[PDB]
């Protein structure tokens, strides 16, 4: 009666996770719950030999020794941090032990061929995953960066995450490794611009992390972190004297990181197994401890170490001879194996089963840091895929930061004050143009007005009124009319402007032109050369847009820095109309334009002498032709050489039509108006 | 008693590794039965008890067990071949006071002595090349490197290293880059950023890959060069079997692998009485058909490293070690700190627990390593042998793609033809004036004043001497000389056109005050106030010459030099005041002439008035000079366009106001 039968522990104290400050009395009280129970062993009793394995392997390796090798045999093995289950369940084979870890999380110990009598109450990290992942699928970011110490259970984490982001569509972008100094790596995710930062390693790392991070200024609007949820809620304020940053300093560094953890206790008011609902044993156990929760490493993972304890004794129970078990001999560890295996029982922290993987918790926490203390933003099932949001993550801006400063592409528009101003000009330009129509078709022949070729001065007027108003789609940019509307303005550009050109200037050519062959008189032909000429230049101008269309094109420029703002840097790109080929058309047309206004440059000079009376004005037609033939051969290669720059080609072009149409209209029609009707 | 040293060797055939410690026991049997014939301790014999670890991490421990417990009192640990085992058995030397010393051991996590503070090597560690390297970029000033790592521990490690290798030297980092799986989603990035030089820290069979994606990106060739380790099996690159072999040789020919030096080649005696190469000879009859481990020296230097620290430790004397003893422990610490002697791998002497050793170079040529150099840390020297290192272009690959500074220049044949047009202009200008000259006693000419003729010549004559002012840019002239002409040619244009304006106004103001020597003085006084203004100017800012450079992005011609296009120009605080004060008084001076001139024309003098003239030359003259100040401003940054307007509207205007005073007279004398 009563054979004690042993287990050996390690329970870590310090060092990178002291959860031995909460597990070892979480254990403590299940072995005295256990050994009260006359149903479960009657004729054994569980009895417990721990030491400190400080989460260093190398005391790990000597206690591992003294366990081994002392005269009472130990049934089971209970190893705690990763490195030390690691270790322990790695070289366990060769004494045909079960190790059984209660606070493990390396990923690397799923795998059976490896580990082939390893158990864990502790769920594997790579749950932490799928929440991650879909925080990074939530807000939009596609590019991250990693930054772990090479210990086996980060390195694994981030190969799992590396495959589930694989999956999602993100891409790791960048990539960084430290043993036990994290300046370099830091500093290489400051000089590569790293925004998104996933940090895997212990809190004792944590804080000489950050603090390298707080010299290398790798904070604020620009970075965000996504840190693990398993450290102590002030581990930035705690004295360290292997770190220089002040903790006032250190406060500003760690802030609005986002951290991820896994519920671990059962919120349901229901009954374990042990008969103990889960605010009853966490009230137990705080009974139990010498100082707050609040200031106790391993709190959070007891019930772990309750349920491994449980699972233990229900497994020897089903397995009833224990005393006859040795080193050497595997048929008992099999029968213990294969009765741990199918275990199955309600404890404190949920459903306890030992699966393959290592998932039975669903429930993901996930917390930010606002203001030095830590809030719940919301909770994540992977299962089920449902994510419970709080509403409560606070931002600097009110929006979370975008990696990746991308390209905004932005149009050059008119400057809308000229393009008014022009417009009023062309207004008064048209209204000037009626009222010197009507004037000159109200006095058709009451007086001398029809000495002058009244005709072709009326409609020299309306092909100015034309080319006048024919500003107004040449001024029509972007930022008024929009691309769907768009391809019409173009032809009421070039329809408006080359039938004004035409009917403006072949009118008071060919008054010249007959002047000239004539007296150096038919009533009909000054009409029908004006028409001949119309008429050839509206068809050489319809082969052209009907052959090749007239259709939009955007020029884009170099980048340019924005920074009126915060914010994208641009780059600016320009919209105007062109032709599948441009400056041959184009090129010919004003050619043609301008040897015709060459010649009558030259009929006006050979012909200014002349004083027939058949023809009142032909010197002020003359002066008229002089001066739009001069304005236009300056202008008409000026907006080509500046067609890169719209608001100088666009008051090249408006004013070069705008003083043109007033001289024109001025010298035809004041000189008769003010001898006539003064 | 005997002073019992713990062996730990994979010493069975099963494993693949094995063949290191079965290579390195005909070796440390030649340096025991060595101590045993001199008798080095002297009342005390050593003795090496072996013990098999299969690079398990479960034997090795089992058998490190085993030994503590049944084997005799250990005084040090000595060697550990697989670093799985090695660094767990290293980590808790601690905890029984026992210091290791291993031969092959390469990883640099153990170079840390606060995870492994009783940890020995003889064997220079993977993170001892780095030295090696900066010695070889400062052998051919390559400055600035680029680094490909293969995100693990040791290859982390050794970049890791690298980075405060190099702080403190002028030799630069473009970009680190690193990867897990496929190499070449950042050799792209490595091509982007344009990196010559690449060190590479990755394994094997990554090895490969990088190589046939480097083949992709042409990372290869006479202007990019690698330096990857060296410690990768011979005809590594045959065992690769997508990407064919042929590529893969032609990309991966001419790097250089950096890897320790398995023995001395220097001919002086060892501490053994022997050379290396006498060792050497005597190893290769030791063994009779075992394969030969790279390893032997280093364990032959290790047991004698043993022996003369076993020797100053119990002569600085607790004669029997419990494991508990922490004084005799830290007795061999420091006595084996202090070693210092020349053995068959060279000088043996340790800081801080790292062995201080040589590193040779081995570039690839055809199908072959041959070595090009060795790097003694000792010394710290770099002796590369001549006529074996070779690179596929005449020069060593340089880094930094040289950048230069070029001018945008005004095109010779548009200065030539529109030079060769204005001295045509000069020339009959000239030609004019002697007409004025020689015929200046007819009434056709005395009507007119022919003194205001010939200096509306003389602005003419000079204003189209302005025109190559406008095109000398820094092909052909200096700072200081390009400085000054800026200010002489406005002098130059300015006084040009007061005066031939002046000069025809004060002709009208002649005729339309007699109508209802004294015409020089107002064209005096105009320049008076011209010159006012143009000293003011010149007192204020000079017109200090800049230079724009932009767009560094160009390519060349195809000489791979990227050519930065900059161009000079004459500005200074604020030209717009400046240019808007002369041009004003300009315009102001035109339209007062253009009214006297006007009111001359309204009442029609019979055959001198020339009112008409003056109108049409004002007109032209009012619109191109508007016209080409504005648009010179508005293209300067494309100065070819600038000059063949701002020239050719000088031509035609000054063209235009000699003519049309000056021909409608020839032509009615003539
Ligand atoms: C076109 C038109 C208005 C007929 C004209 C054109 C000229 C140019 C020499 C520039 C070709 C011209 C005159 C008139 C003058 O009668 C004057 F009035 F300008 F003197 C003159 O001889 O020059
Ligand atoms: C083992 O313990 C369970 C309660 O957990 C009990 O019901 C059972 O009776 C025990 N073993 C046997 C075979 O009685
Ligand atoms: C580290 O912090 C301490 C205390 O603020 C300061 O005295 C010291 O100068 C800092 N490090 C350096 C560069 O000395
Ligand atoms: C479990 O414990 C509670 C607490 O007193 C008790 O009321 C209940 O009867 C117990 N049930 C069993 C099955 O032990
Ligand atoms: C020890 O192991 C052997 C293996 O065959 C088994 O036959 C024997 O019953 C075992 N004895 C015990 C558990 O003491
Ligand atoms: C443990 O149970 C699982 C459940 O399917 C099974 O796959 C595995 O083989 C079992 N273990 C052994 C040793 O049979
Ligand atoms: C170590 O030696 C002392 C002195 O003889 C002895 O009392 C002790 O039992 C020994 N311990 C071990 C573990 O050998
Ligand atoms: C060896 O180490 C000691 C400290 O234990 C140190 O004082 C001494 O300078 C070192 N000598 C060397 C590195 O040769
Ligand atoms: C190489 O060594 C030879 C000695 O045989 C020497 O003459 C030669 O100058 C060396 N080459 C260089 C580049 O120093
Ligand atoms: N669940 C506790 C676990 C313990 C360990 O894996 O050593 C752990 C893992 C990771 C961190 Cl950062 C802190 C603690």
């Amino acid at each position: 009666e009563r054979r004690a039968v042993y287990i050996g522990a390690l329970f870590p104290m310090s060092g990178g996770w002291p959860g031995g400050q909460a597990c070892q009395p979480a254990v403590e009280m299940a072995l005295e719950d256990v050994n009260s129970r006359r149903d479960i062993l009657p004729d054994y009793e569980l009895k417990l030999i721990h030491h400190d394995s400080k989460c260093d392997p190398g005391q790990a390796t000597k206690y591992l020794y003294e366990l081994l090798y002392n005269d009472p045999i130990k049934i089971i093995l209970m190893p705690g941090c990763s490195s030390v289950s690691t270790l322990v369940a790695e070289a366990a084979r060769m004494w045909n032990l079960i190790v059984l870890s209660y606070g493990s999380s390396s990923p690397a110990l799923s795998n059976r061929q490896r580990f082939p009598t390893f158990f864990r109450t502790h769920p594997s990290a790579t749950l932490h995953n799928p929440t991650r992942v879909k925080l990074f699928e939530k807000w939009g970011w596609k590019k991250i960066a990693t930054i772990q110490q090479t210990t086996e259970v980060f390195t694994s984490t981030l190969d799992d995450l590396e495959e589930r982001v694989k999956e999602a569509g993100i891409e790791i972008t960048f990539r960084q490794s430290f043993f036990s100094d994290p300046a370099v790596p830091v500093k290489n995710l400051k000089r590569q611009d790293a925004r998104i930062i996933v940090g895997l390693f212990y809190e004792t790392e944590a804080r000489k992390v950050f603090c390298e991070v707080y010299k290398e200024r790798l904070f604020g609007k620009k970075y965000v972190w996504f840190l693990i949820g398993w450290y102590a809620d002030n581990w930035f304020k705690i004295y360290d004297p292997s770190i220089n940053c002040t903790v006032d300093e250190m406060t500003e560094a760690v802030e609005g990181h986002i951290t991820t953890e896994i519920v671990m206790l059962n919120p349901a008011n229901t009954r374990s197994i042990s008969n103990m609902t889960s605010q009853e044993f966490v009230e137990k156990l705080t009974k139990r401890l010498k100082r707050h929760p609040e200031e106790t490493g391993g709190f959070q993972e007891a019930p772990l170490a309750y349920d491994a304890i449980w699972a233990l004794a229900l497994a020897l129970n089903k397995t009833s001879r224990l005393e006859d078990f040795n080193y050497n001999n595997q048929t008992i560890t099999d029968q213990i194996y294969r009765a741990m295996n199918s275990s199955s029982f309600e404890g404190v922290s949920g459903h306890v089963v030992f699966d393959a993987s290592g998932s039975r918790m669903a429930w993901t926490l996930i917390e930010q840091l606002q203001g030095g203390s830590y809030k719940k933003i919301g909770y994540y099932d992977s299962t089920k895929d449902d994510l419970s949001w709080s509403k409560t993550d606070k931002w600097i801006g009110g929006s979370p930061p975008a990696d990746q400063t991308l390209v905004i592409k932005t149009f050059r528009f008119l400057s809308q004050k000229l393009f008014i101003s022009v417009s009023v000009l062309s207004s008064l330009g048209i209204v000037l143009a009626v009222v010197c129509l009507s004037f000159n078709i109200y006095n058709s022949h009451v007086r001398y007005i029809q000495n002058s070729q009244p005709n072709l001065n009326n409609l020299t007027a309306v092909g100015c009124s034309l080319a006048l108003a024919a500003v107004f789609p040449l001024g029509l940019d972007g930022y008024h009319i929009g691309r769907n509307q768009f391809p019409f303005v173009c032809q009421a550009r070039l329809w408006l402007l080359g039938l004004g050109f035409s009917l403006g200037y072949g009118s008071m050519f060919t008054k010249i032109w007959w002047v000239h062959t004539v007296f150096t008189l038919e009533p009909w032909k000054l009409y029908a050369t004006v028409g001949l000429l119309v008429g050839m230049d509206v068809l050489t101008l319809a082969i052209w847009q009907i052959v090749d269309p007239l259709h939009r094109t955007i020029e884009t420029f170099a980048k340019e820095e924005p920074k009126e703002d915060i914010d994208v840097s641009i780059l600016p790109q320009l919209e105007h109309c062109s032709s599948r080929k441009m400056n041959t058309w184009l090129g010919i047309f004003y050619g043609y334009k301008g040897l015709l206004l060459l010649l009558g440059i030259f009929l006006a000079y050979e012909t200014k002498s002349v004083s027939t009376e058949k023809i009142n004005d032909h010197r002020a037609v003359g002066m008229a032709i002089y001066n739009v033939a001069v304005l236009c051969l300056i202008t008409a290669p000026v907006t080509m050489i500046l067609s890169s720059q719209q608001d100088a080609a666009f008051a090249f072009a408006s004013l070069a039509i705008v003083f043109s149409s007033y001289i024109t209209l001025v010298v035809l029609f004041v000189p008769k108006m003010r001898r006539l009707i003064t | 008693p005997p002073l019992s040293i713990m062996g730990l060797m994979p010493l069975t055939k099963e494993v693949a590794k094995g063949s290191i410690g079965r290579g390195v026991l005909p070796a440390v049997e030649l340096a025991i039965e060595q101590i045993r014939n001199e008798s080095l301790l002297r009342p005390y014999f050593l003795d090496l008890r072996l013990y098999d670890t299969e690079c398990d991490n479960a034997k090795g421990l089992k058998a490190f067990y085993d030994a503590i417990k049944y084997g005799p009192n250990h005084l040090m640990v000595f060697g550990g071949v697989c670093p799985s085992v090695t660094s767990i058995i290293a980590e808790s030397l601690q905890g029984w006071n026992l210091v290791q010393l291993s031969f092959a051991a390469t990883t640099p996590v153990l170079a840390d002595k606060k995870k492994y503070p009783y940890f020995f090597r003889t064997v220079p560690s993977d993170n001892a090349v780095n030295p090696a390297i900066l010695k070889l970029l400062k052998h051919y000033q390559w400055k600035r490197v680029g680094t490909l790592t293969q995100d693990v521990q040791r290859f982390s490690e050794v970049r890791n290293d690298l980075t405060g290798v190099l702080y403190g030297e002028d030799i630069e980092i473009s970009d680190t880059e690193s990867f897990s799986n496929d190499p070449c989603t950042s050799v792209k990035k490595l091509k982007g950023n344009d990196v010559r030089i690449i060190l590479g820290q990755f394994d094997q069979n990554m090895a490969a890959k990088v190589f046939c994606c480097a083949y992709e990106e042409n990372m290869y060739g006479s202007k990019y060069q690698w330096i990857i380790p060296g410690w990768y099996e011979p005809s590594w690159w045959e065992q690769v079997h997508r990407c064919l072999r042929k590529n893969l040789l032609a990309a991966m020919e001419g790097y250089i692998g950096v890897d320790f030096e398995p023995l001395s080649s220097k001919q002086i005696k060892t501490i053994s009485g022997k050379t290396p190469q006498q060792y050497e000879r005597e190893y290769n009859n030791k063994r009779s058909g075992v394969g030969p481990s790279k390893f032997h020296g280093y364990a032959y230097d290790g047991i004698w490293v043993i022996a003369k620290t076993l020797q100053r430790a119990m002569e600085t004397l607790i004669q029997d070690f419990n494991y508990t003893d922490h004084t005799l422990g830290r007795i061999i610490l420091n006595a084996m700190n202090e070693t210092n002697f020349f053995g068959v791998t060279g000088q043996v002497v340790f800081r801080n627990g790292e062995r201080m050793g040589t590193i040779k170079f081995t570039q690839f040529q055809d199908s072959r390593e041959v070595k090009v150099g060795e790097y003694n840390a000792v010394a710290d020297t770099l002796e590369i042998i001549n006529d074996t290192i070779r690179f596929q272009g005449s020069e060593p690959p340089k880094d930094k793609t040289i950048i230069l500074e070029q001018l945008r220049k005004i095109s010779l044949p548009l200065y030539s033809i529109l030079s060769a047009l204005t001295i045509l202009g000069m020339i009959m200008a000239s030609a004019f004036l002697f007409f004025n000259i020689k015929n200046r006693n007819q009434k056709l000419i005395k009507m007119s004043s022919p003194y205001m003729n010939n200096l509306i010549i003389l602005g003419g004559m000079l204003s189209y001497a302005s025109i190559f002012l406008f095109g000398l840019d820094g092909s052909f002239v200096s700072e200081k000389t390009f400085e000054t002409l800026c200010t002489v040619r406005t002098w130059i244009l300015t006084v040009g056109y007061t005066t031939a304006f002046g000069a025809m106004f004060a002709k009208t103001w002649r005729v339309h005050a007699i109508f209802k020597q004294k015409l020089l003085v107002i064209v005096g006084g105009m320049l008076l106030i011209d010159l006012c203004i143009l000293i003011c100017w010149q007192a204020v800012d000079p017109l200090r010459r800049t230079v724009e450079k932009y767009s560094m992005e160009p390519d060349p011609a195809g000489r791979d030099i990227s050519i930065r296009p900059l161009l000079e120009h004459c500005e200074n605080t604020h030209m717009t005041i400046w240019l808007g004060i002369v041009y004003a008084y300009k315009g102001l001076l035109m339209l007062f002439g253009c009214f006297l001139a006007w009111e001359t024309r309204n009442v029609s003098i019979p055959a001198l008035n020339d009112s008409k003239y003056i109108g049409m030359s004002v007109y032209n003259v009012g619109i191109m000079c508007i016209i080409g100040a504005a648009v010179s401003f508005l293209t300067r940054d494309q100065p070819n366009v600038q000059f063949c307007i701002v020239a050719l509207v000088i031509i035609f205007c000054s063209t235009i106001t000699l003519c049309l005073v000056f021909v409608p007279k020839l032509i009615t004398l003539r």
